[PDB]
Formats: structure tokens, C-alpha cells, sequence
């Protein structure tokens, strides 16, 4: 990516402290609460009638963890997000029919979740590096769209 | 907001479209599908091939809705209520896409109304399309 | 359109900011300059270095305007007219920038109000910053 | 910049018919008229008070041509937009302080201008190719922003 070793180290160092279980559930949940139009893809998960119904939904929590998990692997391959998400990109396109713009919504929600969790530790400079990663990730996931 | 001048420009330009609105609606969609392929994720059930009747059929409904907004330029929120509810609650089309179709509609008009598509009309049509997008996106959350 | 619950949510969250509004304002600016370097093009006359007095000051001004917006959440258009004029006719900041500041404001609020930054509050704040943005870019053309 | 051989042929063939003098000024003028806030960069150009004052301003007209000439050069180096545009990117950032978003607004206006001029010849597929190019050029002009 266009990450500085310093930015690379910042991203990586914070990620090490991430509770994937809690963060994945929270990121996906807030996505559905904040931009309710994204619920269109998760009709089968159940009652998403309320913030509470959404945050308590186990299918949401479980899928959030599957999602942050893939994210994690991409952080392990920052020099080739494209090749790492190629399969996931065509799935989201061809099978799921998910507007690639949703990748960007999710990225920003993630940043808000890291801020919420890490507080003071989520400094402007660390945020700046994470903005670059989420954009990178979002671009990789939309790359095989046609 | 749309100024009196804006309203005059729109009525005149849309006026000229006349009986081609539907053909221009179809073309705008086509241009959108090709230039911004993410937009197609909303029409997985459609034949998006060139000259598809589905697209012709849909282009006409889109053109009719714009023709209706011009007709009620002074009460757009109410004249488009229904379409706003549909887009917000049933379709749940991400708001960025409105700007993509607007852009494609301008290109379409530009390509067909050389004499009319002046800088001042181009500015009025943009503002108009932005107003329509705003309405259709007002009940999102 | 802000619902009463949204309005409650905002007042509640902003109430907690309190004497820290100015610091949060300066931090949000700092995060935007750093994350979205294009936003800096609007402040060529400022010292954009960490802890700049200019940034601290400006942080306070924005925070103060937000405070006033919360107080008149029922009448933003009128509470913010002058600001809408400044931005539209004097500063002429591209509309996309509003979304970047808004995002940095949310990031900052999240990192400072862990107990308060619930999913329901996050959504209200998001809607709120969006309404504020709308008002401020409403006289652009 | 995923320009397929065919996209590139398409871009180039049409560019063959453009009067850069002309199109340059129309695109720049249209920008100042459709997105008035962009006039902020050119208060030294004189009267921009009405569409005619803008479109017929000898200064806008001459500036537009300079811009299309620069653009023209990028089209001869589709392979290396970043390098081709590097010193201009740095100029717009550091000396001119031009928000990068302005480059995408111009790209769209230029597309409307090509449509306006070519009528039926600016087909859906030709537009798609031009859409890729102006995004490419916008990105290359924003590359050196810091
Ligand atoms: C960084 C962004 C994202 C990543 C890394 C990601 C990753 C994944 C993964 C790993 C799966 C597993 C499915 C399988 O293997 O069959 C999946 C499924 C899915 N994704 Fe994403 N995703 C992302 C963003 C989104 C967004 C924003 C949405 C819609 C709002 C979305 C919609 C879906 C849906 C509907 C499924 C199917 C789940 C199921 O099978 O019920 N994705 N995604
Ligand atoms: C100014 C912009 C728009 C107008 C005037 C408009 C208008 C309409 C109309 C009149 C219908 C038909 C509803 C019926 O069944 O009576 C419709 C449906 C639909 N629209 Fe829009 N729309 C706009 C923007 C968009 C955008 C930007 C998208 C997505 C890229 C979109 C996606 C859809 C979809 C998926 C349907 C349902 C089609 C079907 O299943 O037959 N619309 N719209
Ligand atoms: C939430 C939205 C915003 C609010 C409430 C806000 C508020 C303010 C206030 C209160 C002032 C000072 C007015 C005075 O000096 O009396 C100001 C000035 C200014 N604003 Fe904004 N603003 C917002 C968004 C933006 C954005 C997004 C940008 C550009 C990225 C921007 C650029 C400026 C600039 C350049 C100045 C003048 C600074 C100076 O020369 O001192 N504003 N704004
Ligand atoms: C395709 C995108 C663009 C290209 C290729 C381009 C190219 C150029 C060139 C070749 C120059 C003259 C350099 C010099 O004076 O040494 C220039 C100057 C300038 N550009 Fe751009 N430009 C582009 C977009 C823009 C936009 C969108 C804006 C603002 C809306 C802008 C603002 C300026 C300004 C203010 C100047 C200096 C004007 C003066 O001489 O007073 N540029 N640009």
C-alpha cells in the first residue's frame, strides 16, 4: 500500500490489541443502525427493528467476527490487498450483489469503533494510517466489480 | 433552492425532450450501467444487455417521474413522496447512486439538445437533478 | 429530519462535552488535516503544526457554533444563516469537505465519550452533523 | 486505470477530432458557471458575474486551452499519468492550494462538454472509457498532495 513503515507499524501495533469478537460485532452492528439501508442484505438474520435487536443479534455478532477475521488477514498482506481479496470481491459482486459503496461506509464505522475502544490511544496519526488501510481494503473489495 | 430562472430553464429544456423522455431515460440508465458498474447490483433481476426491453421499460418510468417533478416544480416533496418512500424503504438504494444517475442524465441531455444545453441551462438542470435526488433520499433515516 | 429522540440524543451527548468543546473542536480539525490532507488547502494562512494556537482558536469557534446549533436544533437554518453565507460566499469550501469534518467530529466524540457513544447516539450525531452540513451548504448556488 | 486496448483506442480516436482551443475554454467556463464556488481560484480573471461574463472572458478562454493542452499530453502517456502530472500536482497543492476535489468536478464537466460537442458519437461505451480517464487524471493530479 502507500503505507510508511511507520504507518505500517502503527496499524499493526494497535491491531495486536484488538478483541476481534467485540469489535466485529460492534462494527457490523453500528453499520446496520447508522445506515439502516444496509440491512437490505441481512434480512435473514432476524429482527433488526432496533439498535438493541441489532446489537444483540448473534447472527450479526457472528458475521461481524467472520468479517473482521478477513480484515485481519488483509493486514497480514498489506502489499497485496488486491490479490488477497480477489475471491471475496467477485463473491460480493456476482453472488451477493452488494454495492461497493458499502465497503466505504463499513470502513468509516470501523474507525469509529477503534476510537470508541482505544480512546486516547487512537491518535490523529494512528487514525490517519487506519484511514488509508480502510480505503485500501475498500478498493480491493471493489476491484473485481464489473 | 431553484430560482424562477432555474424553473424556466428546466421547463424549456424538459419541454424540448418531449416524446423522447423515455428513450433518453433508457439511454441514461445504459450510460450509468457502463460507466459505474456498481449501480447494476441494484438490478440483478434485469436483462441489462443492450436494447433490453426491461431497460426500455424502466427508462420510461424514470422519465415519467422526472416529467412529473417538472409539472410540480413548486411542490416536489409532495409530488415525489411515494417514490421517496419506495427508494428509502423498499429499494434502499445507497444515496451516492443518485449523483451517478444525475450525471448520466446530464450527459444524455447534452448529447441530444446541443442548442439548448447552454451553460446557464446546464447549471439549472444540475441544481434540479440535485433537488430531485434530495427528495428521493429524504426519508432514509 | 431530526426526530425528537435524535434531538434528545444530541443534547445529551453534547451536554457531556461541556467545557471540553473547544479541545474536541481543535482535535477534530487536527484529525481531518492529518487524515484528509486536501482539507488543508483551505488554511494556507494557518500554522497547521500540532498544538498550533491558530488551530486551537479555530477549534473553539467551530465547537461554539456546534453548541449554538444544538441549542437551536429546532431552528438551525436561522441559527446558522450567517455561517451559511460565510461558507457559501466568502470561504467557498467544496461541499465534500463537510462530510470529512463530520466524520472526524464523530471519531473525536467516540474517543472521549465511551459510555455515551452508543449505537443509537452515534446514529443521531451522524444525522445531526449531516443536517448541520446541509444548512451550511444550502446557499452555495 | 484499467484501460483495455479497446478503451484506449476509443479515447484516442475521439480525441483526434477535438479542437482543444475550444473545448478547453468551454470546460473551464462551464465549471465556473455550474459550481460557482470554484471561482475562488480566479478572482484575477476579471468579470465572472454572469454566464456570458464567464464564457466569453478572454482570460478563462486562454486558461482553459493551457489546461486542455496539459490534458492532451496526459493522453499521450496513459501509461504514466502520475509521472506525467507530478510537477503539476505539486504546483496545485503547494503553490495554488487547490482542493483536489476540483479535479473530479472538472473531469465531469469535460465529459458533459464532449457529449455536447459529439452528440450521438459520444456513445455509452465511449463515455465509460472517458470516465476512467478523467478519474485517472484527477488521481494523478492529486497524487502529490500532502
Ligand atoms: C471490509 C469489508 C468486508 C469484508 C472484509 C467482508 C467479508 C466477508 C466475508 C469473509 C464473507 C463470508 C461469506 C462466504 O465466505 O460465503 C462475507 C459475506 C457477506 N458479506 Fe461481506 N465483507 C465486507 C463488507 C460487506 C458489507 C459492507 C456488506 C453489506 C452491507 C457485505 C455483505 C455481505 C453479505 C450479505 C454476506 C453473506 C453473509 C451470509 O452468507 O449470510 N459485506 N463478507
Ligand atoms: C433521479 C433519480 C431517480 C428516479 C426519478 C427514480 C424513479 C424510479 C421509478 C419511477 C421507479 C419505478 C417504481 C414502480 O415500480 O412504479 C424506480 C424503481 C427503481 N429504482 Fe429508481 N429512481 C431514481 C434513482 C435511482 C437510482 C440512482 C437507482 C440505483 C442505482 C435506482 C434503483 C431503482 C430500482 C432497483 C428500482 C426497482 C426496479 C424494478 O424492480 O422494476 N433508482 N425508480
Ligand atoms: C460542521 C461544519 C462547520 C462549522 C460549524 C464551521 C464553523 C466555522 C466557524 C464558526 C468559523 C469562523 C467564523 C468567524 O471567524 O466568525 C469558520 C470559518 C472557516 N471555516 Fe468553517 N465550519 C464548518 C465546516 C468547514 C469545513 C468542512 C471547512 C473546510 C475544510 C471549513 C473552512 C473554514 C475556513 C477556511 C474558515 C476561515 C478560517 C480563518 O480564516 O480564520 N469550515 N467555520
Ligand atoms: C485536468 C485538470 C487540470 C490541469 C491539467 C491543470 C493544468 C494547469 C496548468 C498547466 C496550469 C498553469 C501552470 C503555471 O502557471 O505554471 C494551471 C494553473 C492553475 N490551475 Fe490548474 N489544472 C487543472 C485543474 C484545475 C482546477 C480544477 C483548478 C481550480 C478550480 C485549477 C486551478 C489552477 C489555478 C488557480 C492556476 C493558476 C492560474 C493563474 O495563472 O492565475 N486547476 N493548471
Amino acid at each position: 500500500m502507500h503505507l510508511t513503515p511507520e504507518e505500517k507499524s502503527a496499524v499493526t501495533a494497535l491491531w495486536g490489541k484488538v478483541n476481534v469478537d467485540e469489535v466485529g460485532g460492534e462494527a457490523l452492528g453500528r453499520l446496520l443502525v447508522v445506515y439502516p439501508w444496509t440491512q437490505r442484505f441481512f434480512e435473514s438474520f432476524g429482527d433488526l427493528s432496533t439498535p438493541d435487536a441489532v446489537m444483540g443479534n448473534p447472527k450479526v455478532k457472528a458475521h461481524g467476527k467472520k468479517v473482521l477475521g478477513a480484515f485481519s488477514d488483509g493486514l497480514a498482506h498489506l502489499d497485496n490487498l488486491k490479490g488477497t481479496f480477489a475471491t471475496l470481491s467477485e463473491l460480493h459482486c456476482d453472488k451477493l450483489h452488494v454495492d461497493a459503496e458499502n465497503f466505504r461506509l463499513l470502513g468509516n464505522v470501523l474507525v469509529c469503533v477503534l476510537a470508541h475502544h482505544f480512546g486516547k490511544e487512537f491518535t490523529p496519526p494512528v487514525q490517519a494510517a487506519y484511514q488509508k488501510v480502510v480505503a485500501g481494503v475498500a478498493n480491493a473489495l471493489a476491484h473485481k466489480y464489473h | 433552492v431553484l430560482s424562477p430562472a432555474d424553473k424556466t430553464n428546466v421547463k424549456a429544456a424538459w419541454g424540448k425532450v418531449g416524446a423522447h423522455a423515455g428513450e433518453y431515460g433508457a439511454e441514461a440508465l445504459e450510460r450509468m450501467f457502463l460507466s459505474f458498474p456498481t449501480t447494476k447490483t441494484y438490478f440483478p433481476h434485469f436483462d441489462l444487455s443492450h436494447g433490453s426491453a426491461q431497460v426500455k421499460g424502466h427508462g420510461k418510468k424514470v422519465a415519467d417521474a422526472l416529467t412529473n417533478a417538472v409539472a410540480h416544480v413548486d411542490d416536489m416533496p409532495n409530488a415525489l413522496s411515494a417514490l421517496s418512500d419506495l427508494h428509502a424503504h423498499k429499494l434502499r438504494v445507497d444515496p451516492v447512486n443518485f449523483k451517478l444517475l444525475s450525471h448520466c442524465l446530464l450527459v444524455t441531455l447534452a448529447a441530444h439538445l446541443p442548442a439548448e444545453f447552454t451553460p446557464a441551462v446546464h447549471a439549472s438542470l444540475d441544481k434540479f437533478l440535485a433537488s430531485v435526488s434530495t427528495v428521493l433520499t429524504s426519508k432514509y433515516r
